[PDB]
């Protein structure tokens, strides 16, 4: 599937995705500095509610989308294996 | 091997008219690459395990940005007496001893030149040596190390101060756990000869991502 | 004395990487498949979907046994 | 490497913050604690104080005990001091002292490290220092060495016309 | 001009030692490589012209201030590098004996300074980092 | 607040960046392309081609088209522009001017806008940019503001 893309890419010209800066903000910046501070953000002074509201608007509104724990508590067939590689990823 | 056929080359040539030891690869298809390599001694060979990641050493960069630099790890061997030989992805070489002794090289070069090599040593007991070639370097702080002992069954802990922890037990059974996650249990196994019971040195290595 | 010299065999088979027949037969599906086809397979097929024959399987062998000394002797 | 639990804060003042809900009365009482001045008197301490509502307004979820609480705090003050040090550049001395100092609290094995921290929360402290800590790194080092534009006044003695040679006689 | 290899003690208690050359009116003038001396400990080593010390040459003072670098007409001018009693030194351009445009102060702690000068003061030199 | 794309880097440069697959000769392309010296001269270029490196950095991590790159690059140097372009506290004034800026570029209605992106890749970003550097807004203000 890969192959296939990469060869659409080429004849379109359309550049890999990876070395690639995206889309701007509606309170205002670029891209990276919190994938260093939502790495940065886990260690620090005290109790238990403003990680995720700081891991809500700090880590991202569309992974925010936290499903009530249905991901891996999950019985799967024993020939099921698709069902296996979407909760490893 | 084949024979090259010498009257078929001999005619090619128109005048122009103006192994001792076979290595088993195995592979893992987590991306773990094993090679049973052979060594002899300078038959009786010392067996040789390689363990690699060809995918690391493409994706050098992707990586390097993913997984922490203790684990940017392009390939380890181990010997048939422990000295786990790691190298990392950047070009520098670590090395890791079942005594708890740990050797570096940042650029991986020859110890002793009868490039130049810089070589740091770091001993059990936390002393550390330094060298680059034929100078060595001095002003080396050797690492904080405490001991703690069992005292109901006697087994001696020390952990120096790069997190290497060394369990000795009163059986002989040494148990080093370096920072990187690797475990050199030097254990022994009994053998009986056909019955008489002999002592025969044995040991395991331990990784989390290793063989 | 051995261990340093296994160093530099480290040293050499990173700078080097094993592109030995037997040692191919190991290799990961992934790592075995990009050191082996997958530049050639890519070319064919960009060829293919810039001229587009009505024959896709017979021009996509051709393509193979046509440039497969540009893929395997390179290595 | 030491542990440095209610080494700077108390459970005094641990609960006082814990009692603080909104961020701008948690960073009063960081500066009532913090013992710094008024944010807008000196930008130091803006900065300081900024740094440590931010270790305040973050931590107060997913759950650090008061005790790993100010074993992290104090993380965070003594690697700051230690980079602020000195004005040369120590990036690397330091990241080895953190995860030196993570390990000690991360570790079971007294007196020396105790196991506050889980693998999964000793893995993210690990992730903090690393990702503003050494890359922010040369703005606290601007900030806290004392500057890098230092003046002088130099006095130095000059040429005095030298004694030519006196005319043949 | 012939050279000559000298030993000239002077009145006033100077000793120099280089080379000289005689012009046409008899008197024996300082040209080239010379070594001058004087009673209250200034010496100097270096190139000379036309009686006064112009091109490379090295200074030291009885304070310990030593001067190394190009003169012109008996005066610091161009690249030198001074270094004072102190233990401090400067690196950079002269003009007239003034410590003018872009220079380099490193300060008894080795810690070294990058900047503009300005004959007597140096405002805002930039820490240069070793890494 | 206008259509950043292809405004500092072109397809050229990015073409450039995109060779490079280190992070070192990543950097020293970026310092060629932003007209920067040498970053052991003056700490300020050094900070802003840091930023920029990690930000191609983690933006590789991801993965996008182009010309987003070169919007969020021309984005992220404006908005640089705008914090450091007075020296009082002006975090709230950055917040709002590219709080509209997003809008000319995550709604289709041209020539004001583009739709060049997606609403998860928006929403990450509210979430890095509030994450980091309003918090270290003071670090950047010390340095490039009188």
């Amino acid at each position: 599937h890969c192959m296939v893309e990469q060869v659409v890419a080429t004849e379109e010209d359309l550049i890999p995705p990876s070395l690639v800066e995206p889309a701007p903000r509606a309170d205002g910046l670029d891209y990276r500095i919190a994938a260093h501070i939502v790495s940065i953000l886990p260690s620090l002074c005290l109790s238990e509610k403003e990680k995720k509201n700081l891991r809500e608007i700090f880590l991202t509104e569309g992974e925010s989308e936290s499903k009530a724990l249905p991901k891996g508590p999950l019985l799967l067939n024993y020939h099921d294996a698709h069902a296996h590689k979407k909760y490893a990823l | 091997p084949e024979v090259i056929n010498s009257e078929l080359e001999a005619m090619m040539n128109i005048p122009s008219a103006m192994p001792t030891f076979q290595n088993l690869n195995v592979s893992c298809p987590s991306g773990l690459l094993l090679t049973f390599i052979g060594q002899e001694s300078t038959p009786t060979r010392n067996l040789m395990i390689r363990q690699s990641y060809p995918q690391r050493l493409k994706h050098y960069e992707f990586y390097k940005a993913v997984m922490p630099p203790l684990e940017q790890e392009a390939s380890r061997v181990v010997t048939s007496q422990g000295t786990v030989i790691k190298y990392m992805l950047d070009g520098s070489t670590q090395i890791l001893f079942a005594d708890g002794a740990v050797s570096s090289s940042p650029d991986s070069g020859p110890v002793y030149t009868s490039h130049i090599g810089t070589w740091f040593t770091t001993t059990p007991d936390g002393r550390r040596i330094g060298t680059k070639g034929l100078e060595k370097i001095e002003d080396l702080k050797p690492y904080l190390f405490f001991q703690a002992t069992d005292p109901i069954n006697g087994t001696v802990m020390t952990t120096r101060e790069d997190k290497v922890i060394i369990v000795e037990k009163k059986d002989g059974t040494r148990v080093v756990d370096h920072a990187d996650g690797t475990r050199i249990t030097t254990f022994y196994q009994v053998y009986e000869d056909h019955t008489v019971t002999r002592q025969v040195k044995c040991m395991r290595i331990e990784s989390s991502h290793y063989a | 004395d051995s261990v340093e010299r296994i160093v530099e065999n480290e040293k050499i088979n990173a700078e080097k990487s094993s592109k030995q027949k037997v040692d191919l037969q190991s290799l990961p599906t992934r790592a075995y498949l990009d050191q082996t086809v997958v530049p050639i397979l890519l070319q064919g097929l960009a060829v293919l979907a810039k001229e587009r024959p009505p024959n896709p399987i017979e021009f996509l062998a051709s393509y193979l046994l046509k440039n497969k000394a540009q893929f395997e002797d390179r290595n | 490497p030491r542990i440095c639990m209610w080494k700077y804060l108390d459970i005094h003042s641990m609960h006082r913050l814990e009692k603080a809900a909104t961020v701008e009365k948690m960073r009063e009482v960081l500066a009532e604690l913090l013992e710094l001045g008024f944010p807008e008197q000196s930008l130091r301490d803006a900065i300081i104080l900024d740094l440590f509502s931010h270790a305040l307004i973050f931590c107060r979820q997913q759950g650090f005990s008061p005790e790993q609480t100010s074993a992290a705090c104090a993380m965070l003050q003594d690697l700051h001091k230690a980079c602020v040090a000195t004005p040369l550049g120590n990036v690397e001395e330091c990241y080895r002292y953190f995860t030196s100092v993570l390990f000690c609290h991360g570790i079971r094995r007294p007196p020396f490290s105790i196991d506050l921290f889980k693998e999964e929360q000793l893995l993210a402290l690990a992730d903090y220092v690393v990702n503003t800590y050494f890359r922010h790194f040369k703005l606290y080092k601007y900030v806290f060495t004392p500057q890098v534009r230092l003046d002088l006044s130099l006095t130095y003695t000059g040429l005095q016309p030298l004694t030519l040679w006196p005319e043949e006689k | 001009s012939e050279v000559y290899k000298i030993k000239f003690i002077f009145p006033n208690g100077d000793t120099y030692d280089g080379d000289c050359t005689r012009t046409t009116s008899g008197i024996c003038e300082r040209n080239g490589t010379g070594t001058h001396t004087t009673p209250n400990g200034i010496v100097y080593t270096g190139s000379w012209k036309d009686d006064k010390m112009n091109g490379f040459g090295r200074l030291e003072h009885f304070s310990g201030a030593v001067y190394e670098g190009q003169f012109k007409d008996n005066m610091f001018h161009g690249l030198g590098t001074y270094t004072f009693p102190t233990g401090a030194k400067y690196t950079g351009n002269f003009n007239e004996n003034r410590v003018e445009g872009e220079g380099e102060y490193t300060d008894t702690q080795g810690l070294q300074w990058c900047g503009n000068f300005h004959f007597t003061a140096a405002p805002g030199l930039k820490l240069k980092l070793y890494m």
